[PDB]
RNA sequence: ACGAGACUCUGGCAUGCUAACUAGUUACGCGACCCCCGAGCGGUCGGCGUCCCCCAACUUCUUAGAGGGACAAGUGGCGUUCAGCCACCCGAGAUUGAGCAAUAACAGGUCUGUGAUGCCCUUAGAUGUCCGGGGCUGCACGCGCGCUACACUGACUGGCUCAGCGUGUGCCUACCCUACGCCGGCAGGCGCGGGUAACCCGUUGAACCCCAUUCGUGAUGGGGAUCGGGGAUUGCAAUUAUUC
């Protein structure tokens, strides 16, 4: 990833990794009480980002983007 | 003069240290092989000269090669340099050295212009 | 609005005029004080900085693009 | 003629001494993986290699 | 062993092999109903099956 | 407690080790170090004429942290782009002879050694003054 | 309590008209401390509604073509002016922009498709969508143009536009279109 | 022996590899062997991608061309003379495969 | 930085055959003459050992000529010989950075030197044409029409 | 019934399964480090080893197979209450992108892709074929597709920190990617290995970006066209400039 992809990275693993210890070795209501108000908060600290990329076609310089077409 | 040194030591000189007073294109050709067919043209280019009655211009010579560099040993020659349909004349004289016998044998006669026909809308 | 050109080495006539003018109001930029009296710009953070080396101005950003300082507390 | 000059010529680097190995032309080919091959009989000849075109 | 293809090259290589091999086949048993070959290869003792109609000729 | 030179400011910390090689003038420095244009896609030769100590001062902090590496390896961490003009803008490595300079100079202090790899790598002590200037660094910008 | 970039508490800031009470996003809710988060805010619609205006100018400033690419940069532009605001005014940055946001919405404007007269022929009251839509847009663009060949940079660019649009003095280009587009609707009512 | 022998395969296709393979390492349990399981490399894609059109007229079309490439291989501590017959019963003439000894 | 003007600062100067201004800084205001470019510009100062921060008009009489002597003869005040601007001459073939009208008359030379021997970049010189082989087909319009 | 859809590939989720000395992660045993007055299970290590058979296990990370998972399913609202649409909850995902693609048509392009081809032309002073040189670039002008800019949301110098596709030594065919050490300012050169490859290049130390300095609104430290000189590389040959 570039820096800003991971900054979000580490973010939202540590965010996974306290709420795993949390959930392992100590009650979970004190977990369920750290999940719900990270969840009310950027939800993005545990689900992650489902959007990677869209791929290039042969029409254009990008994915959506087309060459510009001149007839004139 | 051609470096500060004249052409009285340009003509005894040998290949070894030409190199140096030469560009680095013409020392880069000559650092490496100098095939057999540019040979004959300076051994027929001195047979020309040796022909040549005293105080008199040397016979023209036709030739191909237009991508030879220019040498001391062959200055004062009367060269005809093909440039595909025709042998152009050239004169050699001191100060050409580190050019080429296709520089100056010119491809195209120059365009004076036309006047616009069809297209140019 | 033409062309300025007119700034060397700011003359003690211009001197007198910042060193009692400037640390009386709150927005000092090297920007606006370039507009302020008629300054260019380089000589601008030279000058902030001299100020700042007499403790008479605050300074609160500190970035490269922009460095915006502050007058003294009043009272 | 004579073997001197017939191929003096030095069919060495370039697009003389490449070509197609199906049809011996010498223009759009694809020298990738080493196929050797212009684009058009590639085109042809794609699922006999196993080219397949998935997507 | 000394020299051993690339193993991209080398699928290309018997891929190459194949589609000659079925395009020689196929100006050669065009009367004889071709239709088709499989070339069933081994590591030394490769073998090939024509598909003809009529094989006996 | 530390303090190794990850737990401070790589940026005040490059500034402050190029300070002791600038203090503890040993670093042998070539002649062109003036004229050197520093990473051909670069002009306008560095405007700090001590570029050498601020260069010896990162080239050692890299290489305790991704040791191994050598020559070529110096001059893609310090490439950066070469601005073509009219032509797009494509990535150029560094100069080979103002890393290759450096890289002998810090074998004249003995804090880098050869290898049984391709490479130099920082020695014990070499790596033992980088981390007192790690440790001068901080307590400097704790307080 | 939310103590964005460390300062500026959130439960101070009022909003004065009804309509983008709903609409402003600087309540503690959607308090984030850094105006940076790829959330899917234009993906539906209607969630740029509560996407937080601080994400939103610091997002519409990232837009001349020649810098696309600066989120980062555009946070530092919005951090350093917020600072010269509270500078000089010593309020709440997040305050004034507010006022600055309703006072400069556009609130009349025209569209028709009959013979239009000077604009359009038909005036039309705007959405408190496009009205905060377009408001952060003058001021995104009030601050461009200032700031492309002046000695003052944008964070101070971005500031005077903010000030002279918050309080209302006819001097910032901002609010200087908005009444137009106003007396221009109003013209052909 | 006791040889630390290795056996690999290679090809295009899965459906084939998945089951090839799986008739060596269950030829290797039935021998009571010391098996390491099918150890999987990632897979090789080969992208031809060609102009589409024999001729120079159409409206800038192309082709996207695929393999795929996919080697898997199996790690055995037995002795070769006892291991030859079994990778030899196993033929799968779509497939490639090589054997190296225990020192390599 | 200073209370007043410097009181010898030199809005304008007369090096060498221009008029080079002074509230340049020094670095980028020498470079205005012909044949130095901001590199040499930069590495004769170096030689002079002068501050690169400081301003042309300030510079005071010691350093005007110091300068000048470094860059008409570069050779033996260690200047590196890939920094020439006429190196290895074609007359003359000493090592030497020409920066005046002579480079101006210098460059003169080679179109007249092409030229009398009509070599075919001459030629193109002497037309006003590309010398270097471009494409004129679509460009270079501007100097014709 | 064809087409659409369905379908195939691809992206996202599985701390669920099968496995990893060509991916590794923790734990350990070291070795150097540092604060040490002692701390101490302090932490640094892409430094070493932990399959020469334990000196430890495991697959979370990486890879790829089998799978599962999403279906307007649940909740409300609208709708003939139909097909569906809107909003919300839980969810990784509530529309990911492609590939394929009907009946047909067009004097569409292609005989310069083909030992695909009908007909015509030419066939020894060849329109076969080879060799040499030039040309396809040639410029009063017009058009199109692009790249670089017109700058201080910026150039300059210095420093810090990050990727993913994919390639790599040859049937012909000689032409591969390259680490490291040395010389050169660069261009490069010289030795010295590695790699037919999740092993080496390569932890792919990319750019933008980020953090300090100079500039100061000046066609300026923008912009890099044109233009002179010099040096290297490729090749048998670089001029009309191969490239740098
Ligand atoms: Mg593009
Ligand atoms: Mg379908
Ligand atoms: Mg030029």
């Amino acid at each position: 990833g570039g820096h800003v992809a991971q900054i979000y990275a580490i973010r939202q693993s540590i965010s996974k990794a306290l709420v795993a210890y949390y959930q392992k070795y100590v009650d979970e209501a004190s977990k369920k009480e750290i999940k719900d108000i990270l969840i009310q908060y950027d939800r993005t600290l545990l689900v992650a980002d489902p959007r990677r990329c869209e791929s290039k076609k042969f029409g254009g310089p990008g994915a959506r983007a087309r060459y510009q077409k001149s007839y004139r | 003069t051609y470096r500060g040194v004249d052409l009285d030591q340009l003509l005894d000189m040998s290949y070894e240290q030409l190199m140096q007073l030469y560009s680095a294109r013409q020392r880069r050709r000559l650092n490496r092989g100098l095939r057999r067919k540019q040979h004959s043209l300076l051994k027929r280019l001195r047979k020309a000269k040796k022909e040549a009655p005293p105080m008199e211009k040397p016979e023209v010579v036709k030739t191909h090669l237009r991508d030879m560099i220019i040498l001391p040993e062959m200055v004062g020659s009367m060269v005809g340099v093909y440039n595909g349909k025709t042998f152009n004349q050239v004169e050699i004289k001191p100060e050409m050295i580190g050019h080429y016998l296709g520089e100056f044998s010119i491809t195209y006669k120059p365009v004076k212009h036309g006047r616009p026909g069809i297209g140019a809308t | 609005r033409d062309k300025l050109n007119n700034l060397v080495l700011f003359d003690k006539a211009t001197y007198d005029k910042l060193c009692k003018e400037v640390p009386n109001y709150k927005l000092i930029t090297p920007a606006v004080v370039s507009e302020r009296l008629k300054i260019r710009g380089s000589l601008a953070r030279a000058a902030l900085q001299e100020l700042l080396s007499k403790g008479l101005i605050k300074l609160v950003s500190k970035h490269r693009a922009q460095v915006i300082y502050t007058r003294n507390t009043k009272g | 003629g004579h073997q001197q000059l017939y191929w003096s010529h030095p069919r060495k680097f370039g697009q003389g001494s490449r070509s197609c190995r199906v049809c011996s032309n010498r223009h759009g080919l694809i020298r990738k993986y080493g196929l050797n091959m212009c684009r058009q009989c590639f085109r042809q000849y794609a699922k006999d290699i196993g080219f397949i075109k998935l997507d | 062993m000394a020299v051993q293809i690339s193993k991209k090259r080398k699928f290309v290589a018997d891929g190459i092999f194949k589609a000659e091999l079925n395009e020689f086949l196929t100006r050669e048993l065009a009367e004889d109903g071709y239709s088709g070959v499989e070339v069933r290869v081994t590591p030394t003792r490769t073998e090939i099956i024509i598909l003809a109609t009529r094989t006996q000729n | 407690p530390g303090v190794t030179v990850k737990d401070v400011n790589q940026q005040e910390f490059v500034r402050a080790l190029a300070a002791f090689l600038k203090k503890s003038g040993k670093l042998k420095v070539p002649e062109w170090v003036d004229t050197v244009k520093l990473a051909k896609h670069k002009e306008l030769a560095p405007y700090d004429e001590n570029w050498f100590y601020t260069r010896a001062a990162s080239t050692a902090r890299h290489l305790y942290l991704r040791g191994g590496a050598g020559v070529g390896s110096m001059t893609k961490i310090y490439g950066g782009r070469q601005r073509n003009g009219v032509m797009p803008s494509h990535f150029s490595r560094g100069s080979k002879s103002v890393a290759r300079r450096v890289l002998q100079a810090l074998e004249g202090l003995k804090m880098v050694e050869k290898d049984q790899d391709g490479g130099r790598k920082l020695t014990p002590q070499g790596q033992r003054d980088l981390d007192r200037i790690a440790g001068q660094v901080a307590a400097a910008n704790k307080k | 309590d939310i103590k964005l970039f460390g300062k500026w508490s959130t439960d101070d800031v009022q909003i004065n008209d009804i309509s983008l009470q709903d609409y402003i996003a600087v309540k503690e809710k959607y308090a984030k401390y850094l105006p940076h988060s790829a959330g899917r805010y234009a993906a539906k619609r209607f969630r740029k509604a509560q996407c937080p205006i601080v994400e939103r100018l610091t997002n519409s400033m990232m837009m001349h073509g020649r810098n696309n690419g600066k989120k980062l940069m555009t946070v530092r532009i919005v951090k350093h002016a917020f600072e010269i605001i509270h500078l000089l005014t010593g309020e709440n940055p997040l305050q004034v922009l507010v006022n600055a946001i309703i006072n400069s919405g556009p609130r009349e404007d025209s569209t028709r498709i009959g013979r239009a007269g000077t604009v359009r022929r038909q005036a039309v009251d705007v959405s408190p969508l496009r009205r905060v839509n377009q408001a952060i847009w003058l001021l995104c663009t009030g601050a461009r143009e200032a700031a492309f060949r002046n000695i003052k940079t944008i964070a101070e660019c971005l500031a005077d536009e903010l000030i002279n649009a918050a309080k209302g003095s006819s001097n910032s280009y901002a609010i200087k279109k908005k009444d137009e587009l106003e007396r221009v609707a109003k013209s052909n009512r | 022996a006791i040889h630390r022998i290795r056996i690999t395969l290679t090809s295009r296709n899965v459906k084939s590899l998945e089951k090839v393979c799986a008739d060596l390492i269950r030829g290797a349990k039935e021998k009571n062997l010391k098996v390491k399981g099918p150890v999987r490399m990632p897979t090789k894609t080969l992208r031809i991608t060609t102009r589409k059109t024999p001729c120079g007229e159409g409206s800038k079309t192309w082709d996207r061309f695929q393999m795929r490439i996919h080697k898997r291989l199996i790690d055995l501590h037995s002795p070769s003379e006892i291991v030859k017959q079994i990778t030899s019963i196993s033929i799968e003439p779509g497939v490639e495969v090589e054997v190296t000894i225990a020192d390599a | 930085m200073s209370l007043v003007i410097p009181e010898k600062f030199q809005h304008i100067l007369r090096v060498l055959n221009t008029n080079i201004d002074g509230r340049r800084k020094i670095a980028f205001a020498i470079t205005a003459i012909k044949g130095v470019g901001r590199r040499y510009a930069h590495v004769v100062l170096r030689k002079a050992d002068i501050d690169l921060t400081k301003r042309a008009g300030e510079l005071t009489e010691d350093e005007v000529e110091r300068v000048i002597t470094i860059m008409q003869n570069p050779r033996q005040y260690k200047i590196p010989d890939w920094f020439l601007n006429r190196q290895k001459d074609v007359k003359d073939g000493k090592y030497s950075q020409v920066l005046a009208n002579g480079l101006d008359n210098k460059l003169r030379e080679d179109l007249e030197r092409l030229k009398k021997i009509r070599a075919h970049r001459g030629l193109r010189h002497f037309w006003g044409l590309r010398v270097r082989g471009q494409h004129t087909k679509t460009t270079g319009r501007r100097g014709r029409t």
